[PDB]
């Protein structure tokens, strides 16, 4: 499915849980190393809700598999990423997602 | 330089350190440099690494030849045919053959970009892993890069590495290489002319796109480049703030200092922006590239805008506006793309909306005086101001992407970003500093102006800030200063908008006049009726004739109040025209639309009254009640004056039907035919109508909606009235008649009768002419149509109106 | 020529039909910037009155039936009338350039053939006049905007990857991206998804912080060793994440340009760099990471101290933290020259010298460059090979250079 290296290890042991604030800081490159978002470059910490349904389901189980203040590297299958069909003017089709993705709190 | 020596050079900004020339020089007639400016002047040293460059007509004399298999030959006919690299253009991914064939000491391999050798010879690689100890640990890397020694030779495609010699195999092939890039590449030892050629598909599969790629060709695309020494390369502007020890040796820098970079994708390489000022046909290029990206992002496209946003990254704009050294075209282009993304769609919606000046009359709508004994950026103006929403473009989500409304942008910051440019460029550009930020200053200005323009029109800069520009340009400078044409050209419409903000003070001024003075004779009707035969016209002569009577009621508090307004009636006033003829009178001038700019600010200045004339009857009043559903109908009307402008138009005719449904249901549209008909807006969707014929449901639509216009008011059937013959040209087929029954433009047309006598008389004969040369019929059905427009157009009244 | 080559051939004029072919390109010549604005009327009014004279006459039908007759070889006769074939072509597509630019008549009734034209596009020899044709037109019929579609478009974005990078291109895609007034929306959806996404049909901008490399001013050549430690990291200077680089190079080889050698200068960029550090403590060689893990998993944080040898009678680097082991990186390497610790970072990070003022020695290799200061030196440190050199009165130079343990005593 997705395997997941922690970059550097947070809290180890505070995995979250739906109805809990997700802020995040985020960003990531393409396979071939070329980027396509950064939420660290607009300085926007960006929150979303396991459970609630909001992003994609790489970076959703990525962020069920974290703990907070856990800066880690979230590669993930691009069929579970947008891929084939891919976002159309962003992702081309069939790429795969390589992040850098750390924890912030949790509500 | 030579060996080991030492350069010590002075390029201007250094009097102070004259040796000789204050001597003989400066006394003689000669200068430094740069004296004006503030810049340095970077240099382009010489390298060391050489980087495989394009194949001139202008060589010693080597040679290629493009021949269609597809073989590329030589000739060197010279006397020094030893030493000469050459590394081809277009790389592998990480099934298809490529041969090499020599006519009579020859290498071949596969190269990584990342290669500078400068050596005649067989020179140059295994990293290790652990399994904490490792125990395979090993199969990793030997590239560093690829060497075999008439032959063919073939480096075919998957993945792994092919080493095949003439039909034979040699060994030793490096058949591991997971995700790296390779180019074709043979070196030379040119032991005679007509050394080489080139060429069941070829690489024109792998490298190009389509991939069934039977027949193989070398396109245009494929150089042959040759590995040459050195160009000219720049030279590091600002590097080093070491701070150290040497008991301790707190060796330490803190520099926040980024470059600014690209990479030519084809022949990978990475390269920094600024340096491209002489590469003048990658300059082109790019520029043209940021000019379509301008170019698709233009006037709607949110969508598109969050892809560009995902492409160049809002900060590394930021980052491009503060460089003080990229050349112009980039210069312009960032700032083109910056609006483009994040400003024009609230800027162009504003630009529509700044003739309506229509205000509520709440209390902080009332407390606003006239002039006293320059400021005209004050605290007022709930004048129902469309109000602006962002969006945050993220890459994660869903729901929905494409009506979300524009990417974000440090805004305060921005606007700091902008006066410390627009100060700063003021202090520099004014004693012909004879270096600008990107050559001219044209470059310089323009599209600062641009920019702070499009943000001034935007809603922000709080009064301070605005108090600090003008008593910039006022003091009462930046006007009075020496200007190139383009650049006051952009200055007329800042000018413009000025006097316009100036306009709408003074409405709102007069709007909160009227208020108290209609209270106060609103009670004198009262007390003038209750003391006891011109008893109400429809209330405008009632108006009217209080006006008439009182042309010069008649109390002393009316003529009080009378004279408060026309010394309200009663100083940019001056400057702006002493300036326009100032500029008129020593500048012979081109580029007409700027004659056109001037004179028309010379006459706007001369005719204050005209501006308060053609203003008024578009300005009205709302109670302060139902202010909201007003907000949703002007922001659902402002984007259907921004989908008049899509043109063509096919699928956004769903959003087209959605705004006209809401604004039927909207609850200010039944009671306010005042502010309907204020609007313009029939004549809005009338234009749209006339885009769509010279055929889908959207015409229904529209005369479905200028149908239910036409039954609120009589005065609106007035205003749906004078467009007969038009309507009346459409309308041979337009609708109605497979079983559609609805609206058409007949209907239209006979929507607009029904009700007035007046408007029965008022409608003349060569309509009625061109209804019967449209009664032609053989057999039909539409004729209905006809008729009953016809039965429409006679009785009206319970009797027919004989005419 | 459809069948013989006799006589050869044919009554079939080569340079009375190319003279005349120039005349008439010089016919329709536009009118200039450099003359009076009524003359330039003059001159516009009767150019655009001698184009509809044309157009009723339907010989730019005949242009396109000489096109389509002529478009046969790739150079056949006589074969000097083969020899003017380019000329002849280029001179057509220019001539059909020219019958256009003005009147929105005549690209209203080019609403019939653009499509054969964007078939003939793909003839991969003559790309300049069909593609100015092709421009002239979209830019005057609003009519024409109406009709193209996406296998076209699929085609013309294919056309600058069949030849190159033409500006021109651009300028075309641009006039089909917005009309003289209005847009067309779906056709801009189509443009960015089919160009952009991929990211290789064209540029790509990127910034990155400047990065500081330095070395300790000593030449090394002896199981050689330092230390070095980590003080202060605090990664996001700004929202590019920062990094720390620990290795061993020469100047002989990889010319030290920082940001103009390999990606961003940097460190095991080349083919003497050698680089450590990182948080999954694997390297970089070459600019490749290929990812070695230990039993640590920590980055290059505020307190950290690494081991640091180099192995004689073995081209082999294998570094360590405190002591532990990190799966030993580098085995059988290349060789020339003297080497030194490259130690690189590019960031707001302070770092310090143990070498002489010690804390860790293991016998994994033992020296140190302070067992190695007696040539020249004293325990110096410089800002590897500097090219430049930074002031404010003037930033002098340098030349480039003059540049083991087997001595040689005389052979006798």
């Amino acid at each position: 499915g997705v395997e997941i290296e922690t970059i550097s290890p947070g809290d180890g042991r505070t995995f979250p849980k739906k109805g809990q604030t997700c802020v995040v800081h985020y960003t990531g490159m393409l396979q071939n190393g070329k980027k396509f978002d950064s939420s660290r470059d607009r300085n926007k910490p960006f929150k979303f809700r396991i459970g609630k349904q909001e992003v994609i389901k790489g970076f959703e189980e990525g962020a069920a598999q974290m703990s907070l203040g856990q800066r880690a590297k979230l590669t993930c299958t691009p069929d579970v990423a947008y891929g084939a069909t891919g976002h159309p003017g962003v992702i081309p089709p069939n790429a795969t997602l390589i992040f850098d993705v750390e924890l912030l709190n949790l509500e | 330089l030579g060996v080991a020596q030492v350069g010590r050079m002075n390029f201007g900004k250094d009097v102070s350190t004259l040796k000789y020339f204050t001597i003989c020089g400066l006394q003689e007639g000669y200068e430094p440099f740069a004296v004006n400016t503030n810049r340095d002047i970077t240099m382009w040293l010489s390298k060391r690494l050489p980087q495989f460059l394009q194949v001139p007509s202008s060589h010693e004399h080597i040679e290629v030849t493009r021949i269609d298999v597809t073989q590329k030959s030589f000739g060197s006919q010279n006397s020094s045919t030893d030493i000469m690299f050459y590394r081809l253009s277009m790389p592998i991914e990480c099934t298809y053959y490529y041969s090499v064939r020599i006519f009579p000491n020859v290498w071949v391999g596969w190269i990584t970009s990342d290669f500078h050798q400068y050596d005649t010879a067989f020179d140059l690689v295994t990293v290790t892993l652990g399994d904490e100890k490792g125990k395979v640990h090993e199969s990793i890397k030997r590239s560093n890069y690829m060497v075999c020694a008439n032959g063919l030779e073939i480096g075919c495609v998957v993945g792994l590495l092919t080493f095949t010699a003439n039909g034979k195999d040699l060994s030793t092939y490096y058949q591991v290489e997971p995700s790296t890039k390779l180019f074709p590449a043979v070196f030379a030892q040119a032991t005679s002319p007509n050394v080489f050629q080139f060429e069941a598909g070829l690489f024109k599969s792998e490298h190009k796109n389509p991939v069934p790629q039977c027949p193989p060709r070398l396109h245009v695309q494929f150089l042959s480049h040759v590995l040459w020494s050195r160009m000219p390369n720049q030279f590091l502007k600002v590097d080093v703030s070491r701070i150290s020890e040497r008991q301790g040796w707190l060796v330490q820098c803190l520099e926040p200092l980024q470059f600014m970079s690209l990479h030519i994708p084809e022949e990978n390489r990475s390269v920094d922006i600024l340096e491209l000022t002489e590469q003048e046909e990658l300059l082109k290029f790019h520029y043209h590239t940021l000019r379509l990206y301008s170019a698709v992002c233009a006037l709607g496209n949110h969508r598109v805008a969050h892809a560009l946003c995902s492409h160049v990254d809002e900060p590394q704009l930021l980052y491009a506006i503060e460089n003080k050294y990229m050349p112009g075209l980039l210069r312009a282009g960032y700032y083109d793309l910056l609006i483009d993304i994040h400003l024009s769609s609230y800027a162009t919606a504003r630009l529509m909306m700044n003739n309506e000046f229509i205000v509520p009359m709440t209390e902080e709508t009332k407390s606003i005086t006239l002039f006293p004994d320059g400021l005209p950026g004050i605290g007022l103006s709930t004048s129902l101001r469309p109000r602006m929403q962002f969006s945050s473009p993220s890459f994660v989500s869903i729901n929905n992407e494409c009506y979300q409304y524009s990417p974000e942008f440090p805004l305060d910051i921005l606007k700091a970003k902008t006066i410390q440019m627009l100060t700063e460029a003021v202090q520099e550009g004014s004693l012909h500093a004879r270096d600008p930020v990107g050559g001219t200053t044209e470059f310089l200005f323009v599209p600062l102006i641009k920019l702070f323009y499009t943000l001034l029109i935007m809603g922000i800069f709080h009064n301070e800030d605005l108090k600090h520009i003008l008593q910039l340009i006022e003091p009462s400078g930046l006007l009075q200063m020496k200007l190139p044409e383009p650049v006051k050209l952009q200055m007329c419409l800042l000018l413009q908008y000025l006097c316009d903000c100036q306009v709408r003070h003074r409405i709102e001024a007069i709007v909160a006049f009227s208020d108290d003075f209609v209270a106060k004779l609103q009670d004198n009707q009262r007390f003038r009726y209750n003391e006891v035969r011109d008893q109400l016209l429809d209330f405008h002569e009632d108006l009217m004739t209080h006006c008439g009577i009182e042309l010069d009621s008649d109390l002393t508090i009316r003529g009080r109040l009378l004279s408060l307004v026309e010394k309200v009636t009663y100083t940019l006033q001056q400057l702006i025209s002493e300036t326009m003829v100032r500029w008129a009178q020593e500048s012979v001038i081109e580029d007409p639309e700027l004659v056109r700019a001037m004179f028309v600010l010379l006459h706007r200045q001369y005719d204050g009254i005209g501006g308060l004339v053609r203003a008024l009857p578009k300005t009205y009043t709302i109670n302060g009640v139902s202010v909201e559903d007003t907000i949703n109908l002007l922001a659902s009307l402002g984007q259907i004056r921004s989908l008049l402008s899509v043109r063509m138009g096919k699928e956004e005719e769903k959003l087209m039907i959605r705004g006209l449904g809401d604004i039927m249901n909207n609850k200010v549209f039944y009671q306010h035919p005042n502010l309907m008909r204020a609007l313009g807006m029939h004549e809005t969707v009338m234009e749209v109508m006339v885009n769509v014929l010279g055929f889908p449901k959207m015409v229904a639509n529209c005369c479905r909606f200028l149908c239910y216009f036409c039954r609120i008011s009589r005065q609106n059937q007035k205003a749906m009235f004078d467009h007969l013959s038009y309507l009346l040209e459409n309308s041979s087929v337009g609708l109605a008649s497979p079983a559609m029954r609805g609206s058409t433009p007949l209907d239209v047309a006979a929507a607009s009768v029904m009700d007035n006598n007046e408007l029965a008389l008022a409608l003349r004969e060569p309509d009625l002419e061109k209804v019967v040369r449209y009664l032609a019929g053989c057999g039909p059905v539409e004729g209905e149509r006809y008729l009953d427009f016809l039965r429409f157009a006679v009785f009206c009244n319970g009797e027919s109106v004989e005419e | 020529l459809s069948k013989k080559a006799k006589a050869s051939t044919v009554d079939l004029p080569i340079e009375s039909v190319s003279l005349s072919l120039q005349d008439l390109i010089g016919y329709f010549h536009p009118p200039d910037e450099h003359l009076e604005h009524e003359d330039k009327q003059n001159r516009l009014r009767a150019l655009k009155n001698r184009q509809n004279l044309f157009q009723e006459e339907g010989m730019i039908n005949l242009v396109l039936e000489c096109i389509d007759r002529l478009h046969v070889y790739s150079s056949v006769a006589g074969r000097e009338a083969g020899e003017s074939w380019k000329s002849i072509l280029n001179s057509l597509y220019e001539l059909l350039a020219a019958l256009i630019r003005g009147n929105r008549k005549n690209c209203a009734q080019f609403s019939g053939s653009l499509d054969w034209l964007i078939s003939r596009l793909e003839r991969l020899e003559a790309s300049s006049g069909i593609l100015e044709v092709l421009h002239c037109v979209l830019v005057e019929s609003p009519e024409a905007l109406n009709i193209i579609k996406e296998g076209h478009i699929k085609s013309i974005i294919s056309l600058l990857d069949k030849h190159g990078r033409n500006h021109k291109v651009l300028d075309v895609l641009c006039s089909l991206c917005v009309c003289h007034g209005v847009a067309v929306r779906s056709n801009q959806h189509l443009i960015c998804d089919n160009l952009l996404p991929g990211r290789d049909l064209l540029l790509q901008t990127r910034l990155v912080n400047h990065v500081s490399s330095m070395r300790p001013n000593i030449f090394l050549g002896k199981k050689w060793y330092y230390e070095l430690m980590v003080d202060h990291t605090e990664p996001f200077v700004t929202a590019e994440a920062t990094h720390l680089r620990v290795g061993w190079a020469s100047t002989e080889g990889y010319s030290p340009y920082p940001g103009g050698g390999e990606e961003w200068g940097g460190n095991g960029v080349g083919d003497d760099l050698f680089s450590y550090g990182f948080d999954g403590l694997h390297l970089w060689s070459g600019c490749i990471a290929r990812t070695v893990s230990s039993p640590n998993q920590h980055l290059l944080r505020t307190d950290d101290v690494i081991s640091c040898c180099l192995d004689l009678s073995a081209p082999s680097i294998s570094f360590r933290i405190n002591g532990q082991p990190v799966q030993g990186m580098f085995e059988n390497f290349n060789i020339d020259g003297l080497f030194f610790p490259v130690v690189s970072f590019s960031a707001g990070i302070k770092v310090r010298f143990l070498l002489g003022e010690f804390k860790f020695l293991p016998p994994p290799g033992y020296a140190p460059c302070y067992e190695a200061v007696l040539p020249k030196e004293k325990l110096k440190v410089e800002h590897s090979r500097e090219y430049k050199q930074e002031r404010t009165y003037t930033r002098d130079l340098l030349g480039p250079t003059v540049s083991a343990f087997t001595p040689i005593p005389v052979d006798t």
